RNA sequence: GAUCUGGUUGAUUCUGCCAGUAGUCAUAUGCUUGUUUCAAGGACUUAGCCAUGCAUGCCUCAGAAUCACUGCAUGCAGGAAUCUGCGCAUGGCUCAUUACAUCAGACGUAAUCUGCCGCAAAAAUCUUGCGGCCGCAAAAUUGGAUAACUUGGCGAAACGCCAAGCUAAUACAUGAACCAACCGGGUGUCUCCACUGAGACGCCCAGCGAAUGAAUGACAGUAAAACCAAUGCCUGCAGUAACACCCAGCAGUGUUGACUCAAUUCAUUCCGCGAAAGCCGGCUUCCGGCGUCUUUUGACGAACAACUGCCCUAUCAGCUGGUGAUGGCCGUGUAGUGGACUGCCAUGGCGUUGACGGGAGCGGGGGAUUAGGGUUCGAUUCCGGAGAGGGAGCCUGAGAAAUAGCUACCACUUCUACGGAGGGCAGCAGGCGCGCAAAUUGCCCAAUGUCAAAACAAAACGAUGAGGCAGCGAAAAGAAAUAGAGUUGUUUCAAUGGGGGAUAUUUAAACCCAUCCCGAGUAACAAUUGGAGGACAAGUCUGGUGCCAGCACCCGCGGUAAUUCCAGCUCCAAAAGCGUAUAUUAAUGCUGUUGCUGUUAAAGGGUUCGUAGUUGAACUGUGGGCUGGCCCUUGCAGCCCGUGAAAGAAACAAGAAACACGGGAGUGGUUGCAUGUCAUGCAUGCCGUCCGUGAUUUUUUACUGUGACUAAAGAAGCGUGACUAAAGCAGUCAUGACUUGAAUUAGAAAGCAUGGGAUAACAAAGGAGCUUUUUAAAGGUAUUGGAGAUUAUGGAGCUGUGCGACAAAUGCUUUC
RNA sequence: GGAAGUCGGCAAAAUAGAUGCGUAAGUUCGCAAGAAGCAUUGGCUCUGAGGGCAA
């Protein structure tokens, strides 16, 4: 995903953009999803960057992922 | 806490008719899984016709007349599964449970010598108290001192009369296997290569005796011998060779015409 | 009773969840122990699966370890001195995990004399033991004063025990300044 | 079957609606109905209210009988009853709630719990008898209490109760030394060496599981040699798993993609753990079936999390917000993760790609209709969820926030001697209401299952309104009677069912079907429901009525000569069925993606600017040469496959090249003589790859081809003369065989592996932030027997000097 | 008991400070508004936050 916001402490918001197919009108439409990810002090991502995240146990009310690599 | 099983929800391999009852016998926990077993009542009433109904099945089973792995079993809900040995000494019958080429359960007749051993697949290895290595098997057995070369993919030849291991077969590139699950269940092939995808399912590529290629997941293969010509167990009649559907129908039509 | 489900919480959109099922026993909570310092008193609790939790109401003794020497001793607890959650817990003298306490230092002094022959048979293994070994001045100062600071490492409301470890190194200096 | 017809005009050609027409396991109502097979059946409205009865219990050879119980002669049993152990959290019913909830496909728990079932494990423990704390011995002959029962009873009753006396255990409590091992930690008296070291001896303490603390849970970037002290082996460094004797190989080696996990040692601390102190059987012993405590792993489950998808509405545009809203830190609570919760801190999280609010709805598998694309239904058999009048709370238990369990309140409601005591059909039958709208207060455990103290049988029959069977039943679906053949100008001939019975058959018992006989001539054993101007098949018929009565889905008939009303006759359509009403699919290219219209029929905004959004120009790119005068068809083979340049250098290849790993490769892949002998040494020898780890740098997505993984029922269809068929999965042929059969396919989207590069998408950039190699020199880990220290010499990188060789995509013998 | 008294609620009773939450129709958009209404408050022993100038 791509980094959307970095305002929280040690946690970021990422966005996943994708195309969804409608069968009746044989065409696509744009959609997106948002996730909260824990970011360790080993990385320093910036808005607009791309990251790789991996699933883990629940860490807060919304956090289920951890940053593994920054591209 | 489920203790019933509707007939429509029962496995298709049991071959129970939809019109002759609402329920089917629910297997108990035991050596084999509920979805991959065959309860003793189904073996004795259907398949073999020694019992005409459940009342006669109970009479036979609760006397201890049926032995599974050299032990009398008195429960009609006991789950029997792949590579189990079933003996009825009063009748004088010995069978092994296998998969035919179509993936259905098959009873293979055995000689007295062949009825003393069974093949066991390792599924886990751990250390018990006192630093004792233990190997866990696909049928729930726990072996307390396996061979130091044992791995999770291997097969153990096990003597059930003496309760002792005799041989070990390793999962390698040049070994013969049989498929125990999926769309290719019952096919016998030879390993060509194994693909490793860490964190996901490994994929095995196999070659049939006729040269046909097929693949399965690594958790569905069972080593049975060092090559396609030296198998340590007896297999069903078709020898695990899938046959063309068009060809198979043509032979059946010809056989019917000649028989009549 | 007390529940631990997320049904009563708001959604991240701020909307309200409409609940269409009653409360289940598999999501319960229970009242806190609030363990205090005093003569021993515990209460057993039957938890899920038939197992028992020991709920400690009052404790005054524990098993405390000196990590550098890899030993342990049973000593009497004297006071609660610091708590990171709030100092109202220090005022009431509540025992919880990771709180700082002062324990009796007499058993540790006796072990030092009997193991190194140092006061703070022919076979003198003491000379071998003192070789390439030294003690910190911060610890020895407290051992002479009578009481030494320690950190609770167990959960008294879950196991009924109050065990801990002595403070050494930079962690000791951190809490000494916060108490000064 | 990829189909249309009637109605706007005096005539015509359009747009456009109204009407006609065919289905519905799709409901209800009207008129009719001989035979047989297969079936739905109080969901819609009132998750409204309920009289009565029944729906969950269990005993074997193998847990407890002194019934003042019963036979028969000391052994039995319906052994009544009670205590004990297991179950009652399943099944059945219903659809009220519900939109980041539930659910489907696909996944996780390394965040957890788990009775019954399978395969396993077990060396802690000072007990008993006798005699006088000690001594002698060993098949440890352990203790107290309660039911049933008896006596006295209380109360109008109550699935309500009191006191006393007896007595069982597989209920409860207590409790086992020596036989009987290996291994370790801490400490005192004796011998010896040297001037410390070794060995006794004593003395402690060392089981499974739980808690805290400390170690282990490997290695896998350089090699030759000195110097000290302590050690090993030779008579100075050859040879060399480790270890001061009983053991000279009694672990130098757990698993995973990954672990603070498995397991082991040390210190301190629990303060749950019987060999049931059990029961039968076979032969004085021996042997065999059960039963139970603790520990540990499979299986069967439970609980939690969420990758993609999931109706209408803007006359609903802002929502949440330390008052928990998004996140952080130390805690608490939980079986466990977590704002789940307390304290303190920061100011976040969501929204036109539709948040928040409102409305109608349980979600799927699937049903109807359809050339294709689609539209619509799904309370209801299988799977998932939720509930038991409403709402909360809880005990027991492995599992419940249980309701044919408990507690309270609210609304209804039953009995009473007035003191008090009860109730929960959205289980099966039934009843009242409500309505357009839906069965018998029946028989049985024979089959299918579930429970369990349990094969069956024998004095000797477990329960089961789950489930099955029949009764009612034109919802719907198959097959099918109401005759047939003849001779002359109205008279004969056979045949058969409906029906009535059977030595019988079926069935748990009955019933139905099937099999077989006394029986048809108005074969009275008698067919109906709608129509006859047009759409639309079928009358200039005959009476009656006279814009009245009435018909008519639409257009229209009826005012004294009605093709249309009321009737008779005769004809038409479908036929054991046929009309009417209301919904819904097609008809409908009248919702249009495929595929509609917008000058005048309804419809281009008065004109511009502009943000999300949709759409967006070209280019990096003919491979060539030889066989069967250019070019093109074929079949051949082989090419550094433009040009340079012959082990290297050009081009590629992170799927690759560099490094290293004997705990890498079933023993280290492929191309009777020695070593040891104290030996279970019973031993040991006669170039391309594989596997682990480090260094070095880079391409996705999308589309498309395969493959993997994916409940039945339902759909498609392979075989099969249930007499055919709707069906079903069976059956066929000569002390049995067919080594019988039950094939195969499609199922959205998302997720998984791989190969192909044309059309495209994402991201980056905005072009001045843009050399290699070979020798000489100066400066600053590993091997020496192993273990601990000090030390030079070198490897390698860091750099500043000279030298040799070769390139350069832009001329330095150059420009200014 | 609570306006029945009286021409008439005259007179009397009644409300009440401070702080948090909350607040209708109408409107000249300023108000209406202290609209209406709900809750807390003593004493004692503690804890936190809010500064200056001297090295
Ligand atoms: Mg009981
Ligand atoms: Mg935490
Ligand atoms: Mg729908
Ligand atoms: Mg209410
Ligand atoms: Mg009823
Ligand atoms: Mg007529
Ligand atoms: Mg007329
Ligand atoms: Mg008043
Ligand atoms: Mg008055
Ligand atoms: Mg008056
Ligand atoms: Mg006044
Ligand atoms: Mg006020």
């Amino acid at each position: 995903g791509v980094v959307h916001s970095t305002k929280m402490h040690r946690t970021i918001i990422i966005r996943r953009n994708y195309l969804h197919f409608i069968k009746k009108y044989q065409r696509y439409q744009k959609r997106h999803k948002s996730l909260a990810v824990h970011c360790s002090p080993a990385f320093d991502p910036k808005q607009g960057d791309e990251v790789v995240i991996g699933q883990c146990r629940p860490l807060s009310k919304t956090i289920r992922y951890n940053v593994l690599e920054v591209v | 806490a489920k203790k019933h099983l509707k007939r429509l929800y029962a496995p298709k391999d049991w071959m129970l008719s939809k019109l002759t009852g609402v329920f089917a016998p629910r297997p108990r926990p035991g050596p084999h899984k509920l979805r991959e077993c065959l309860p003793l009542l189904v073996i004795i009433r259907n398949r073999l016709k020694y019992a005409l109904n459940a009342r006669e099945g109970e009479m036979i089973l609760r006397q201890g007349l049926v032995h599974v792995d050299n032990h009398p079993r008195r429960d009609g809900k006991y789950p029997a599964g792949f590579m189990d040995v079933v003996e009825i000494p009063k009748t004088g019958d010995r069978f092994r449970l296998m998969y035919d080429v179509k993936g259905r359960f098959a009873l293979v007749n055995l000689s007295e010598a062949e009825a003393q051993i069974k093949l066991m697949k390792v599924v886990n290895l751990y250390t018990a108290t006192g630093r004792v290595p233990v190997a866990v098997t696909h049928d729930g057995h726990r072996i307390r001192y396996p061979d130091p070369h044992t791995s999770i993919g291997d097969t153990i030849v096990y003597n059930v009369k003496e309760k002792k291991c005799v041989d070990l077969i390793k999962n390698r590139q040049g070994k013969a296997v049989i498929v125990t699950g999926g769309a290719n269940r019952g096919r016998i092939g030879e390993i060509v290569k194994v693909e490793c995808h860490p964190g996901a399912f490994n994929i095995a590529h196999l070659k049939d005796a006729s040269g046909a290629e097929f693949a399965t997941r690594a958790a569905n293969i069972f080593v049975i011998g060092k090559d396609l010509n030296n198998l340590q167990v007896t297999v069903p009649k078709q020898q695990g060779l899938r046959m063309n559907v068009i060809q198979e129908r043509e032979e059946r039509l010809i056989a019917a015409e000649a028989r009549k | 009773g007390i529940v631990r489900s997320r049904l009563h919480k708001r959604k991240i959109t701020g909307g309200k969840t409409k609940i269409h099922r009653k409360r289940m026993k598999a999501e319960l909570g229970r009242l806190p122990a609030n363990t205090r310092l005093g003569a021993r008193r515990v209460s057993p609790v039957r938890a899920r699966g038939g197992n028992f939790k020991i709920r400690a109401l009052r404790l005054d003794t524990g098993n405390f370890a000196w990590a550098s020497e890899a030993i342990a001793h049973r000593v009497r607890l004297l006071d609660v001195v610091y708590n990171a959650t709030s100092n109202e817990l220090v005022r009431t003298k509540t025992l919880v995990k990771n709180c700082i306490v002062a324990v009796d230092a007499a058993p540790f002094k006796r072990w030092y004399a009997k193991h190194y022959g140092i006061d703070l048979k022919l076979q003198r293994e003491w000379t071998r033991r003192r070789r390439n070994h030294r003690v910190e001045k911060a610890i020895a100062d407290q051992l002479r004063e009578g009481r030494v600071l320690a950190r609770i490492t167990s959960r008294p409301g879950q196991s009924g025990r109050a065990d801990g470890i002595l403070l050494e190194g930079a962690e000791l200096q951190f809490y000494l300044k916060r108490l000064e």
